[PDB]
RNA sequence: GUUCGCGAAGUAACCCUUCGUGGACAUUUGGUCAAUUUGAAACAAUACAGAGAUGAUCAGCAGUUCCCCUGCAUAAGGAUGAACCGUUUUACAAAGAGAUUUA
């Protein structure tokens, strides 16, 4: 609803959450059609919890055992940075995959002991907290985040931008002060007229 | 008439404030009364010098 | 609320909409009830908005620490076993369903199936006793006053 | 101001006869009808178990500035339109009143933002100014195309036919009629003369009339309302050479009539509009021939 | 009374024999907020409604008869209502009685209770305005209505004379052939406002005519607000009416004075 | 419907059933909102143009505006985001000459 309310119908957005293009873009059409890092890091997000989601679906339908299913979890949540992409919108998450990563490390060799390499390990438990403390620090980010991504599509822009300072612009607005000065202390010298 | 004066219970999601838009509007002067500019009268003589 | 096409639904789109910023919260709290392991399927309270458009799971997951730590043990020792005893272990591929089809709508398909062994230890009725009735249960001891 | 800010200017009909009325207060509800700027919408309802909700459209700035009430739109004093309280205005002070309304969105905005009255809302809501007018109100009421083809079209029309008991016809041609004089008045004048009332749910009588060519015909079904029709017009005329004609009376008017004998159908009275303003040209010299 | 207070009003259209809520194809994808077609050329996307208002067959007795409803149904007007007896809105067409009701109302919304605007619409079509209680209705588009027929330049006048008097008192009807357009006049703007949405996107092709089957290719007739009438003729009848109606409305306004002293 | 009474009839023998009749319990939902053309999204396509200093070729950063867009944004980008590049007459007098009036 917020692709097609904002015109972007072209965009596909799949039932995997991948936002895919459906035609070759005019330049006016990609500038419109750029999303921010809300907007994908909420997809992403939604992404990370389908993809767990649907595994339990799985399980339920018969398709996946249930020691396939508890490693189909763990799989999930050390591969996120793999699976899903959400770094690109978030880079703090890098140090929950490093994390997830490490506790994989330290889970698997306490594990493999007397056994072989392979595939099958659910112990989940380790990464599942590190992705909650995760979505723990975002939900009052992205309450900001959206929220005034939704308000400028209901309200719009507000005409009352004021640009601060910045590197850029510090040499114009030094020129501004610097000729509204001369103009004031020439301007009480003059007489009249 | 006694007119009891109610809110209404707001839907969380809905957003509030409906008629609240972003729009510019420019706005009249109240004058009144005009303000007398209360200068002195008039060491005006000056050359070219300026 | 699967197709608004009609025009009765202008002010529940907008419910759809306003509910975005609420969205990360809700993936918080089905995230943190997902069940365990040692469990079938999970019951849990939900509050959902009356035009469909968030469903927030309303629970905390409480556990016993010393139930909880010893519920991952016998489910780390069954899964010790089980990878030293398979000829061959298959890992489901990811992602499990194809971008182009719909999630399957719970009631036509999931709800009617069977759904399946959990992981349990096998468990001595002699050593275990005192637990072996109640270990694996949704919360243990809920009822026992 | 957003803290300090007006009570609502709503009537006293709007709010209706209970006593105690629950308003609902939304602080930027709805935006307003005129200036397009929120405000906050008031909205109640009659008595408790009523059906309809009464909103406020307007804002009170735009409700102040021409004196009426958010809810209906009147005027706060005299409960009249807008358009009609500056017309009646316009009769006293001998010169228009008008308040005028801007058609741009950012002239919408700066119109209301302006402290004046608009139109008559200087007379109104003074008091004592709105009373002497009334009472000046009240000394007024002491007051108190000849080349066109027409032959083909008066062969059909009768024109030279009698308005007798004797013939049992549903039709009738009605001329003399004013462009004044509303379809709807001549409808009306024949079923009160009937009691034949409510008669557009059985259908009892077609009527035709053009308003360019000053004529027009009426169709009965059951023939036999067409001789309670004849029977109850008493008043007729004659032509000086004979061919007596009845008279339906509207107000002031009169409508003579003579049994078509057929039925006349659309377009017997003109095929264009042109056409038939040579008809009531026609016409006027029989009416002039009829009665002098 | 014995054509409406009689019976009960019944179905129109069965729910499932609604049309279908997404628009005719006009586009490449269906866009979900707003419910049109995006990536399209254009279109006419105007057609013949399917339904059409019997006004004698139709009316009877609702709901919202019994409970006081003021309004009409929007859908009776345009022959679609789905719900018949149970519906909350009135089935029937406008009578002094009901316009009396609505006097108090009637000044800042329609007779269908959705409410008026400021100034027009550019093209003088949709609800209406405030500012004017016009009671005269713009008849365009005979054209595509007619499916092409010549029939006469004034049998077309015939047609809808016969159609809008079902719908209520006519003040006058115009029909103007080298605009081929015509202009109706109602009693009162209840009706006016009744008729309008009854006969957009209406045909006048009357079953016996031999394009009574492809009454639904066409284009429909637009029924839109009239602008003021041009000729002094009838400009001096205008104010002679607002004459009329500012010495009703004073003898009614010195007896509040007389009431007040 | 429940419960407390009272009365009548029947089975009873002060209990059960029946229907008469007092009480008590419970007390005013929802709508700013109607279901396709006529109360309003926008793109794309077609035709015609075709990127600021300048001689040519390249970076920009601003300002003003009743223009905004994308963006979480007070960051940044949008051709240096665009629009600017036109039109242009009185706070007006003081001196010094030849034609034309006036009466
Ligand atoms: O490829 P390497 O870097 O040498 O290490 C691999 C790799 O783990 P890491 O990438 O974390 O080191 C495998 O994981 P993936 O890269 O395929 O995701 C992992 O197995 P999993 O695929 O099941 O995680 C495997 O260990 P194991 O086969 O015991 O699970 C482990 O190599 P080791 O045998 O040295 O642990
Ligand atoms: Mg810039
Ligand atoms: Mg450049
Ligand atoms: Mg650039
Ligand atoms: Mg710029
Ligand atoms: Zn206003
Ligand atoms: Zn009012
Ligand atoms: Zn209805």
């Amino acid at each position: 609803l917020l692709i097609h309310r904002k015109g972007l119908t072209y965009l596909h957005l799949d039932y995997n959450f991948n936002l895919k293009p459906t035609k070759t873009l005019t330049t006016k059409e990609r500038k419109k059609s750029r999303l921010g890092n809300s907007f994908h890091l909420m997809r992403e997000l939604l992404k990370m919890m389908k993809l767990i989601v649907d595994t339990h679906v799985q399980f339920r339908l018969g398709n996946v055992d249930a020691f396939q299913l508890a490693d189909g979890i763990h799989y999930i949540l050390n591969h996120i940075g793999q699976l899903t992409g959400i770094y690109r919108y978030k880079y703090k998450v890098m140090h929950q995959i490093r994390a997830c990563k490490d506790l994989k490390h330290i889970i698997y060799y306490k594990f493999n002991k007397n056994l072989g390499k392979g595939p099958g390990c659910g112990f989940w438990q380790p990464a599942w907290r590190v992705w909650l403390n995760f979505l723990r620090g975002t939900i009052p980010l992205l309450e900001r985040y959206i929220g005034n991504l939704i308000t400028r599509q209901f309200e719009g822009r507000s005409n009352e931008i004021v640009k601060t300072t910045t590197k850029q612009r510090l040499d114009a607005y030094y020129d501004l002060e610097l000729r509204n000065s001369v103009m004031d202390d020439i301007l009480e010298m003059m007489p009249e007229s | 008439h006694h007119i009891e004066v109610v809110s209404k219970q707001m839907d969380p999601l809905l957003p509030r404030f409906v008629g609240k838009k972003a729009r510019k509007v420019v706005a009249p002067t109240e004058n009144d009364e005009v303000v007398p500019v209360l200068h002195m009268d008039g060491g005006e003589a000056d050359p070219n010098e300026w | 609320h699967s197709d608004m096409a009609s025009k009765m639904y202008n002010t529940d789109k907008k419910a759809f909409l306003g509910a975005l910023k609420y969205l990360p919260h809700a993936i918080l709290k089905l995230l943190e009830n997902m069940p365990h392991p040692w469990e079938q399927a999970k019951e849990v309270k939900v509050l959902y908005h009356t035009s469909g458009a968030i469903t927030f799971v309303n629970e905390t997951p409480r556990v016993i620490e010393p139930v909880y730590t010893a519920q991952w043990s016998a489910t780390w020792i069954a899964m010790r076993r089980e990878k030293r005893d398979r000829t061959h272990f298959k890992r489901m591929r990811f992602p499990p369903f194809d971008d182009d089809e719909p999630p399957l709508s719970y009631e036509q398909h999931i709800e009617n199936i069977e759904p399946l062994d959990p992981i349990n230890l096998p468990l001595d009725s002699q050593d275990d006793e005192y637990v072996k009735d109640w270990l694996y249960d949704s919360r243990p001891l809920e009822e026992d006053s | 101001d957003e803290i300090n800010e007006p009570p609502p200017n709503i009537c006293e009909q709007c709010l209706g006869d209970e006593a105690n009325i629950r308003m609902t207060k939304i602080p930027q509800g709805s935006e307003c009808k005129i200036c397009t700027l929120p405000f906050t919408l008031y909205h109640f309802k009659t008595s408790k178990r009523s059906n309809n909700i009464i909103k406020t459209l307007i804002c009170v700035r735009c409700a102040t500035q021409r004196n009426i009430c958010q809810c209906c739109m009147l005027d706060s004093r005299w409960h009249i339109p807008i358009q009609l309280r500056d017309h009646l205005i316009s009769l006293v002070n001998e010169e228009n009143v008008m308040t005028e309304e801007a058609k741009n969105d950012m002239m919408k905005r700066f119109l209301s933002l302006k402290n004046v009255k608009l139109g008559g809302a200087q007379i109104t809501s003074d008091p004592s100014e709105a009373d002497n007018i009334v009472d000046k109100l009240k000394n007024i009421l002491l007051r108190a195309y000849a080349s066109v083809d027409i032959s083909h079209i008066l062969k059909k029309l009768p024109l030279n036919e009698s308005f007798l008991k004797n013939p049992s016809t549903k039709s009738f041609f009605l001329y003399n009629i004013d462009a004044s004089i509303p379809e709807w008045k001549i409808t009306d004048t024949v079923s009160q003369l009937l009691g034949i009332k409510k008669w557009k749910d059985g259908n009892s009588l077609s009527l035709i009339v053009n308003h360019k060519a000053k004529c027009g015909g009426l169709r009965f079904q059951s023939s036999e309302l067409g001789e309670r029709f004849v029977s109850k017009i008493s008043e007729t005329l004659v032509t000086p050479k004979g061919l007596k004609r009845g008279v339906l009376l509207i107000d002031r008017f009169r409508i003579f009539i003579i049994p078509w004998s057929s039925g006349f159908s659309a377009a017997s009275f003109g095929t264009n509009t042109a056409e038939n303003i040579k008809l009531s040209l026609s016409l006027n010299k029989l009416i002039q021939l009829e009665l002098g | 009374m014995t054509s409406w207070r009689d019976k009960s009003a019944k179905v129109q259209v069965k729910e499932s024999e609604l049309p279908s809520s997404i628009p005719a194809q006009t586009g490449l994808t269906f866009n979900i907020w707003y419910n049109k077609w995006s990536q399209g050329f254009a279109g006419n996307t105007r057609f013949v409604s399917p339904f059409a208002l019997q006004p004698q067959l139709h009316s009877g007795k609702t709901r919202g008869d019994n409970d006081g409803q003021l309004f009409f149904c929007l859908f009776f007007a345009k022959g679609m209502c789905c719900l018949g007896p149970k519906c909350e809105y009135l089935h029937h067409i406008p009578d002094e009685e009901d316009i009396g009701k609505l006097a108090l109302r009637t000044e800042v919304l329609d007779c269908f209770g959705r409410e008026k605007f400021a100034d027009y619409r550019e093209d003088m079509g949709g609800i209406g305005s405030f500012r004017k209680k016009n009671k005269t209705l713009y008849v365009g588009g005979i054209d595509g209505a007619l499916n092409s027929k010549h029939l006469k330049p004034a049998q077309i006048e015939s047609r809808i004379r016969f159609v809008f008097s079902r719908l209520g008192d006519i003040d006058r009807i115009r029909y103007v052939e080298s605009k081929n357009c015509g202009f109706v006049k109602f009693k009162y703007q209840a009706n006016a406002e009744f008729a309008k949405e009854a006969m957009s996107n209406q045909t006048l092709l009357l079953p016996s005519d031999k394009e009574w089957d492809d009454r639904r290719e066409g284009t429909g007739l637009l029924v839109k607000w009239a602008n003021e009438d041009p000729d002094p003729a009838a400009q001096k009848r205008l104010q002679e009416e607002l004459k009329l109606e500012s010495l009703n409305m004073m003898v009614h306004l010195i007896n509040n004075n007389t009431n007040s002293a």
